[PDB]
């Protein structure tokens, strides 16, 4: 693995049939705006931050932003499975958070195996153990299915809300699978009881109980994930998930034009600011800078 | 066609206050009866009053600098300032829709002033060019020169036809004849005089810096000097300013 550069962008390159499968993700997940498979030795776009780093940066994800990121993680789970795609290996190190809080689910593991012999940890150490933090979120049944992923997404949410503390290491996960262990300390660390219940339900030991990500979204519609996420932010934020406003000037102008509607619905304003500033630090024409300053003045009293 | 950009030309914008030509309306007897202060007002004095014309540059409805007065000058039979005011703003600092408000003032009583008019003429006219020559702005009565955009006291609206044609004549675009235009120009002068006479409003004349240190032939024009990767990222490699703020503080 190593970063590189491109004529008009940045890239990340890894060095080690399958090619056809990678392009299948390019088409399917082109509709899925919160996903980013191998665009091409494998090459893809270099995203600003990862989940772990983003947790450990001076801008500190609040509860509102963490809930939004969990919502978008579930949204990516749906978008992936609907098209006929299963991550296989979800974890904090593979959920890239762009500079404007647009969660992208990357590194779709189609090369990793499905079953792990429980008497030999060599496979885990060679394939899955990369960050070497010893955190393991592999589905207990495996020792693919939407069930095998929703579990990983729930574990990731619990880790995210615990400020980097893991729900299971390898030993803790193996003990949990055996039926003689339950992380009551990590589940007690969760900020909100609602996402605590979300993690508890998502991580049912027996796979058959686990629901779909769509249903888990549906139940949370009331209090866990506010309705504003479902109705307004999901479509409106999708405009910048494409090449329509590559220029910061256009982004600032569009956001200024739509400020009347945005304030009507949105609070989610934290995402709006995380959108505006990335445009701020690159503007070129004076009119764009003045418009951005006017936007900042408009948002200030509401924040 | 030669020109110098507004950005490069770094000097102070100058304006000449010419002569306020017009007739000033008065009130009835009951007004002075109820408010005796009007008797000592400037307008009720037999000779022309010692008016002074302030000027302030506006933009987007926001004042851009302090106003500028006219040095005291006595008047006997006419309002003829003929003074070259210097404005605080410079050419490179004038936005596109900059407009110069010009308010006339007169005494009303000890320690009080009362506006006797107000005019607002855009600086950068059509095609983004600095207005030059000798423009005669209109005068809205008893209202301070309004700077809001759009203005509620605009300065300049067969007279219009001749206004355009005269311009095309001196920009080279016309047929060439000497005697005919020598007489027609006096004709237009008389027509403009009659049109001004008919109009009930006043009319404040004003001139821009048509002649400067540089050749007069030049004109001023508005100007300024500003599939590996699919998902946009407009701040991929910059400074983390919040990180710097936290590092500096403690
Ligand atoms: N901040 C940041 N880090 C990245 C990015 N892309 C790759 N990385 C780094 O690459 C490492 C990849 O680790 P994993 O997420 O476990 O992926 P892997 O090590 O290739 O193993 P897999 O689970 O098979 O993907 C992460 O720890 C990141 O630090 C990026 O776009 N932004």
């Amino acid at each position: 693995v190593a970063r590189a550069k491109h004529r008009e962008g940045l890239v990340v390159v890894k060095v080690f049939s399958y090619k056809q499968e990678l392009e299948e993700l390019k088409i399917r997940l082109n509709s899925a705006q919160n996903c980013l498979p191998f665009q091409k030795m494998l090459f893809r776009q270099y995203v600003r931050d990862n989940l772990y780093d983003r947790i450990s940066t001076r801008p500190f994800l609040n509860n509102i932003e963490k809930r939004w990121i969990a919502f978008q993680i579930l949204t990516a789970v749906d978008q992936a499975h609907k098209s006929g795609v299963r991550h296989g290996d979800i974890k904090t190190e593979n959920v890239m958070v762009t500079s404007w809080n647009w969660v992208l689910l990357t590194d779709f593991a189609s090369f990793k195996p499905t079953y792990l012999p429980e008497d030999n940890p060599a496979d885990f150490n060679y394939f899955f153990d990369t960050s070497r933090r010893r955190t393991c979120y592999i589905a207990p049944e495996r020792f693919l299915k939407r069930a095998m992923d929703i579990f990983s997404a729930g574990c990731v949410i619990a880790e995210l809300f615990t400020e980097g503390v893991p729900l299971f290491d390898l030993s803790q996960l193996l003990a949990y699978r055996n039926g003689h262990f339950f992380p009551e300390q990590v589940l007690n660390k969760i900020e909100d009881h609602s996402i605590r219940e979300l993690v508890t339900q998502m991580i049912h030991r027996e796979p058959d109980k686990r629901l779909e990500a769509e249903d888990y979204l549906k139940q949370q519609r009331g209090n866990a994930f506010p309705e504003i996420f479902y109705t307004f932010l999901q479509p409106y934020m999708a405009q910048f998930a494409k090449e329509t406003f590559l220029s910061a000037d256009e982004r600032i102008l569009v956001i200024r034009k739509d400020l009347g509607n945005i304030i009507h619905n949105l609070n989610g304003l934290v995402i709006l600011v995380s959108v505006i500033t990335s445009c701020l630090q690159t503007l070129k024409y004076c009119d764009s800078k003045l418009a951005a300053l006017e936007l900042i003045l408009h948002l200030a009293p509401r924040l | 066609f030669h020109y110098i950009y507004s950005c490069d030309l770094d000097i102070n914008v100058q304006l000449k206050i010419g002569s306020l030509e017009g007739k000033r309306e008065q009130k009835s007897y009951k007004a002075v009866l109820e408010d005796p202060m009007l008797k000592f007002s400037g307008l009720y004095q037999e000779t022309c009053s010692d008016l002074y014309v302030t000027c302030q540059v506006f933009a987007e409805g926001k004042p851009l600098a302090l106003p500028v007065r006219t040095s005291y000058k006595a008047f006997s039979t006419r309002w003829n300032w003929n003074e070259w005011l210097k404005l605080p703003v410079k050419y490179p600092d004038l936005p596109r829709n900059a407009q110069v408000a010009l308010t006339i003032w007169d005494v009303y009583g000890p320690g009080k002033a009362v506006p006797v008019g107000g005019t607002t003429v855009s600086l950068f006219g059509k095609y983004g060019m600095f207005r030059q020559g000798m423009h005669d702005l209109k005068v809205w009565p008893n209202v301070e020169a309004d700077g809001s955009e759009p203005t509620k006291t605009p300065g300049r609206t067969q007279m219009s036809r001749l206004a355009k044609l005269t311009k095309a004549h001196r920009q080279g675009h016309m047929v060439k004849v000497d005697w005919l235009d020598r007489l027609t120009f006096r004709e237009i002068e008389m027509i403009n005089e009659s049109e001004k006479r008919s109009s009930n409003f006043m009319y404040l004349m004003v001139e821009f810096r048509c002649v400067k240190c540089d050749d007069k032939e030049y004109g001023i024009v508005y100007y300024e000097k500003d599939e590996l990767v699919k998902v946009p990222d407009p701040q991929m490699s910059m400074e983390n300013l919040v990180e710097s703020k936290h590092h500096k503080l403690a």
